[PDB]
RNA sequence: AAUAGGUUUGGUCCUAGCCUUUCUAUUAGCUCUUAGUAAGAUUACACAUGCAAGCAUCCCCGUUCCAGUGAGUUCACCCUCUAAAUCACCACGAUCAAAAGGGACAAGCAUCAAGCACGCAGCAAUGCAGCUCAAAACGCUUAGCCUAGCCACACCCCCACGGGAAACAGCAGUGAUUAACCUUUAGCAAUAAACGAAAGUUUAACUAAGCUAUACUAACCCCAGGGUUGGUCAAUUUCGUGCCAGCCACCGCGGUCACAC
RNA sequence: CCCCACUAUGCUUAGCCCUAAACCUCAACAGUUAAAUCAACAAAACUGCUCGCCAGAACACUACGAGCCACAGCUUAAAACUCAAA
């Protein structure tokens, strides 16, 4: 019962996380793209057809970024799939920035900032996501006022939905075989689930990153 | 399918009737040969009782029976037995009517173990290690592991 | 929840005592043969600490386990020697004993 | 016939007649009797036959014995807590000590039908699979359901050959 | 076994013969094979009719909100037969399919009028 | 014996079953070394027809052709089965006829 | 299926899925149908979730199970 | 071994072994009508070809799953503790579950009987001299197992930086090899998995088909064969052979009247 | 085999060897004489408890291995082939 150890697994192990650490590829080399054939030249992986035509117009973060005095810090940066879906302003005030040195037009890097979704400012600033994209757009400073002018809609809204059919039928058979009387409709709390959307920014310091396996 | 099989069975069926009538003549002269013996062996002690014939037959051994041959087959100097590995069937049936044509037995025989198509195996390699043959691959290849076991 | 020892209470005898504050306890259960359902002794060595050595051999000792294993083999320590060799006290009594024999009378103190 | 003296002990309908089941606490059991005298005549009894009986109903409870060390027979247990309780099963029968320590460190007939229909509820009626944890492997054994296809054809219009072809 | 990852899903386990398909609801793991091991069985699902005309649905409600309360997910499948018993909301692909269904209906019986119409 | 050397010794150990010339097999594929005749032992007196055949395992025995009349030759492909031969000792083979080179006892 | 050191076919080289199309109006309703749905079954999900609180709570410090370890510790003094 | 039987001898009893009668699974030979269901390389030997993992408004995630095999083989079970993961989320506890700790756990051989550092204490320095074993240590050989399934492997060197070297133990198919021999089908319609907010997309998983008396169920106007026929053990007419040819599971038959070929 | 003669040896001392039809072929302890007495023969038949041994014949008081003051030795001790009996 005494395990013979298997020591090239741990050396190798050692030695992979390693190389991992100082081959690691830069955000220039992963997120290049090819603008005639649409590919990553890294992995060779085409795009969706979708975005194919926001490749081609919209810039990066940092390519807007990198022209500014100190990659525009406490500038409100918005984003062309935030303004066609949401009136609101929705948009990001930036106060940090790590710019990816190794690319020539310094058009790559991270980003953190405060959002500001559909009028709800955030208490703290967390990191970027969707840097990569070609989604941005920087506002300008003397429209700053008028592009963040926000006045916040009555937010009532249903509070209570019914049970479904069958579970209220059985909550109305335990009542009344404890004894309980009640004409009361039972009914869900819903005002305690507050339904985001789907584009809504997610967590990217708890988001992985591709591996160096050039293809 | 099934149509198919009926017919390779109904075709073997019909070559096996033919190898065994080629036999029976065999056999028929090779059973008449012992039983013309037989026959001439027991007139000696004609008419008589089993029993008689017994003393008279455990004696008669020890006169006419010689020591007994071995079982096991003995080489022989002169014999080459050959194993004829070819890439197509056409071209080995072209080297076995070259051996067809071997008129020389009185000084050495020729002897085909096996004949088929392919490369050299462990089969052939087996058979060459019990008849004390010679493998001859035409056109075909042998793996290092055939040359080593070889 | 209270320890990762899997034997918490084991009654043993002390069979040899070479090792420093470490005493080697013979435990014997009774194990069923399947086929002949008859109850067997299966025995076991298990290593007990004796911080103070006053464990001797062939006497019945009563072990606690550890919270962890103290070492590779010492699981358990000495919760208190039961009987000692040579020197019981009837518990029914609370009289010395040897054997089958009082050697101090009961009557004595009443 | 069989070997030893009184061979019905060895049997598992004499060693499940025992009606001692210890409780958490007890861990270990010590009986210390006499091999000769009248008085502890009872507890030679109760390691000949009660015994096997309790160690095969509490398989992880130990139980050590030991002969002839004090003048007189008696049972010890030691809880887990640990508490030691000393019995005196001296100028008693078997049957006595087997019925004593049943009350003071046995379950009742309450506390073991729950243990036996918490059982009950891990076999359920309606699941279906292997004989050997399920009543039933499929629900075509239900009188009314589809049969098997093996036993009863289906029809052709409920099998997806025919209906390839059908559609093409 | 231990798997990387993964989670619990109440789905349903294929079963049966050929042409005659039982599924049997169980609680299983995410990585695990649909008909391989499973940590319960909470009901059963038989889709083809029987002599009465209707389908057997067998759930255990009981064990059903109890593997819902530890983490346990569900299949769009098994999302249906909850809502058609009125356990779960009616899931909106059913509602989306019935929508379906009938502008096509309806726009069948255009055609079949105007022939008897028309012709 | 009693309970406790019972207890001790243990379940019985059955023997393992030794395996036979086919290996614990059905049958074999050999080839044909050489077809001579053997006496029975007494008190039978008869020429039986045998063959020593190199089997696919490697080995190299002596099989039973029966039946009446063969043409079996050197270089020929047999399947052996199993199957004593009582008259002669030491032949444990039996070839099949109707199996490879060798054929079917031809009628009459 | 295959791994991650199985090389690609060579028939899907040049293979783009194109997204199918969309309904404007079934898409928005379709939507919000989701939107509700997961609304309604996060609340049954966090009731289903407190039931099984309280049935472990009510099992180790229950007041029916505080009360019978006491009957328990009583008759065995 | 059972409701048992046959066979030691000139004969009886006792003991004892071999065999017979029963039930399965391979393979062989001779033979074969259909329908439906299940199951389906001999081999951890080598592999042409084609397919088997994608999704998606770019990041991520996934391809660590399923599927496969059986080389090796006491990592599989319980308790303790406690990561990752799911429950939208902080938190909560639940669930699931690894590592670590404790315990338990194949068969044969003792002609494997001794192993050789296998222990303890102590903050440490370091000290003491131990520890396991005939209730089987150490060791050798064999084998996947305790089957709602699990373990293990994933060309080889236990491992995989590195090297040999260039991998179907994925589906279909092939070569070699073996007594051992399934199609180089279709479709994602159902279920499952992956991705996605989603409609949905993908998938040799799977489903539905194909081949094959391996097995079960059912049937058929026409369509039956195979092996037996001394006893055990159900059941032989007449020829031919003449201890020859041949036969038998066992005992045994055949030497001119053979119920045994 | 019968007769004669003579030696090793038998004897003593000191070491070794370690065997036997070492067989009263009938284990040690305790107990019984009732019941079905009991295959046969022999030295009547049983009970409790424990240890040791044994499972067709032959190969085999063998081979190999180990151990031993034993070197043509002793102890321990298999299998294959073979028979359908012994
Ligand atoms: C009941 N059968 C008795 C038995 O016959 C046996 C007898 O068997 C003999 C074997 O063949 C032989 O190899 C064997 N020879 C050996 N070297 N082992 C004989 O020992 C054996 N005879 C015996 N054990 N009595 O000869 C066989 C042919 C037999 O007829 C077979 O059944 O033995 C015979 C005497 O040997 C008796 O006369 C028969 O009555
Ligand atoms: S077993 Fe239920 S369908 Fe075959
Ligand atoms: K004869
Ligand atoms: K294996
Ligand atoms: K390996
Ligand atoms: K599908
Ligand atoms: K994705
Ligand atoms: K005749
Ligand atoms: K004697
Ligand atoms: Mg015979
Ligand atoms: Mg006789
Ligand atoms: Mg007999
Ligand atoms: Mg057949
Ligand atoms: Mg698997
Ligand atoms: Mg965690
Ligand atoms: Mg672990
Ligand atoms: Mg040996
Ligand atoms: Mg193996
Ligand atoms: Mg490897
Ligand atoms: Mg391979
Ligand atoms: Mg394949
Ligand atoms: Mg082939
Ligand atoms: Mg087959
Ligand atoms: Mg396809
Ligand atoms: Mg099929
Ligand atoms: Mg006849
Ligand atoms: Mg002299
Ligand atoms: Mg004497
Ligand atoms: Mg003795
Ligand atoms: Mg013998
Ligand atoms: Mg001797
Ligand atoms: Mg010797
Ligand atoms: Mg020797």
């Amino acid at each position: 019962k005494k395990v013979r150890p298997r020591l090239i697994a741990e050396l190798a192990r050692r030695v992979r996380a390693l190389r991992e650490q100082l081959n690691r590829p830069r955000d220039s080399q992963l997120y290049a793209v090819d603008y005639e054939t649409l590919t990553r030249p890294f992995s060779g992986r085409r795009l969706p057809v979708r975005a194919w035509a926001d490749v081609r117009r919209e810039s990066r973060l940092l390519q807007l970024l990198g022209r500014l005095p100190l990659f525009g810090l406490g500038r409100l940066v918005t984003r062309k799939s935030w303004l066609w879906q949401h009136d609101e302003p929705c948009y990001w005030r930036l106060t940090r920035v790590r710019p990816d040195y190794t690319a020539q037009n310094l058009d790559h890097g991270k980003a953190w900032g405060i959002l500001t979704f559909k009028g709800k400012t955030e208490s703290e600033a967390r990191e970027i996501e969707h840097v990569m994209y070609h989604d941005w757009r920087l506002v300008p400073k003397h429209e700053e006022e008028a592009f963040t002018a926000f006045t916040p809609a009555p937010e009532d809204s249903l509070a209570s939905v019914p049970y479904p059919p069958l579970l209220r039928a059985m909550i109305i058979a335990e009542r009344q075989k404890n004894g309980d009387t009640s004409t009361e409709e039972p009914m869900l709390n819903v005002q305690r689930i507050r339904m985001e959307p789907w584009d809504y920014p997610a967590k990217q310091e708890d988001k992985g990153r591709a591996k160096g396996t050039p293809v | 399918e099934p149509r198919a099989r009926e017919v390779v069975d109904w075709r073997k069926y019909e070559q096996e009737q033919e190898k065994g009538q080629e036999d029976l003549k065999i056999i028929e002269e090779k059973r008449k040969e012992h039983k013309e013996a037989h026959q001439k062996a027991r007139e000696k002690y004609g008419h008589l009782l089993w029993k008689k014939r017994s003393i008279l037959r455990f004696l008669e051994r020890k006169e006419q029976i010689p020591l007994k041959p071995k079982e096991k087959r003995e080489r022989d100097s002169n014999v080459l037995s050959v194993i004829i590995k070819g890439d197509v069937d056409g071209s080995v049936e072209a080297i076995l009517n070259i051996i067809d044509t071997y008129d020389a037995s009185h000084e050495c025989e020729l002897e085909l173990v096996h004949f088929g198509v392919g490369d050299v195996s462990a089969n052939d390699v087996n058979l060459a290690e019990t008849f004390d043959g010679v493998i001859y691959g035409f056109n075909v290849n042998a793996g290092n592991v055939i040359q080593q076991s070889a | 929840v209270r320890s990762s020892v899997h034997a918490r209470w084991i009654v043993g005898k002390v069979i040899g005592t070479k090792m420093q504050k470490t005493a080697k306890v013979r435990v014997t259960r009774l194990v069923l043969d399947p086929y002949l359902l008859k109850y067997f002794n299966k025995r076991k060595t298990y290593f007990a600490h004796d911080a103070l050595q006053q464990c001797t051999v062939g006497d019945i000792v009563l072990l606690r386990a550890l919270p962890v294993p103290r070492a590779k083999h010492v699981k358990h320590e000495l919760a208190e020697i039961v009987f000692k060799v040579g020197k019981v006290i009837d518990p029914v009594t609370g009289k010395p004993c040897a054997g089958t024999t009082y050697l101090e009378s009961p009557l004595s103190s009443e | 016939p069989m070997k030893g003296r009184f061979p019905i002990r060895r049997t598992l309908q004499y060693l499940s007649q025992g009606n001692v089941v210890f409780k958490d606490s007890v861990k270990v059991m010590t009986v210390n009797y006499n091999t000769h005298g009248e008085l502890g005549e009872g507890a030679r009894k109760f390691v000949f036959f009660n015994i096997p009986q309790i160690q095969y109903k509490n398989p992880w409870v130990q139980i050590m014995m030991f002969k002839n060390m004090t003048p007189s027979p008696f049972l010890r247990f030691y809880l887990d807590s640990g508490e030691q309780v000393l019995v005196d099963v001296e100028t008693k029968s078997n049957k006595e000590i087997m019925e004593h320590i049943r009350k003071i460190l046995g379950k009742n007939e309450e506390t073991l039908r729950e243990e036996e229909e918490e059982k009950k509820q891990l076999s359920h009626p309606a699941n279906f699979g292997p004989r050997k944890y399920c009543l039933r492997e499929c629900i075509c054994e239900v009188e009314g359901q589809v049969p098997c296809p093996s036993l009863v054809p289906l029809p052709k219009e409920m099998r997806g050959k025919y209906k390839a072809a059908l559609k093409a | 076994k231990a798997y990387r990852g993964g989670h619990l899903t109440i789905r349903l386990a294929l079963g049966g013969c050929t042409n005659r398909p039982f599924y049997r609801i169980v609680a299983a793991h995410n990585k695990c094979p649909r008909d391989g091991r499973f940590v319960e069985q909470l009901g059963s699902y038989d889709p083809l009719p029987n002599s009465h005309g209707e389908k057997l649905v067998a759930l255990n409600l009981d064990r059903i909100r109890h593997w819902i309360g530890c983490g346990a997910h569900l299949s769009k499948p098994m999302e249906k037969l909850l809502g058609l018993a009125g356990f779960f909301p009616l899931h909106p692909m059913m509602i989306t399919n019935a929508e379906r269904l009938r502008r096509k209906r309806a726009r069948e019986v255009l055609l079949a009028s105007q022939k008897t119409d028309a012709e | 014996a009693t309970l406790n050397q019972m207890h001790r010794l243990g379940p019985p150990k059955r023997p393992p079953r030794k395996l036979g010339p086919t290996e614990g097999r059905p049958q074999l594929k050999g080839v044909v070394l050489c077809t001579f005749t053997r006496k029975p032992k007494k008190p039978n007196s008869a020429n039986r027809k045998c063959c020593r055949v190199r089997l696919s395992t490697g080995r190299e025995a002596v099989c039973f052709i029966p039946g009446e009349g063969h043409t079996l030759q050197e270089h020929q492909i047999v399947l052996v089965e199993g199957g004593r031969t009582q008259d002669l000792p030491g032949v444990k083979l039996t070839v099949v006829r109707g199996k490879y080179d060798c054929g079917h006892v031809q009628k009459k | 299926r295959k791994t991650r050191h199985d090389p690609l076919a060579k028939s899907k080289i040049e293979r783009v899925n194109m997204p199918p199309a969309v309904d404007p109006a079934e898409f928005f309703v379709l939507m919000e149908r989701y939107q509700h749905y997961r609304q309604t079954v996060r609340a049954l999900r966090m009731e289903f979730v407190s039931e099984v609180q309280r049935k472990v709570h009510e099992a180790r410090a229950g007041v029916l199970a505080e009360r019978k370890a006491l009957k328990d510790a009583a008759e065995h003094r």
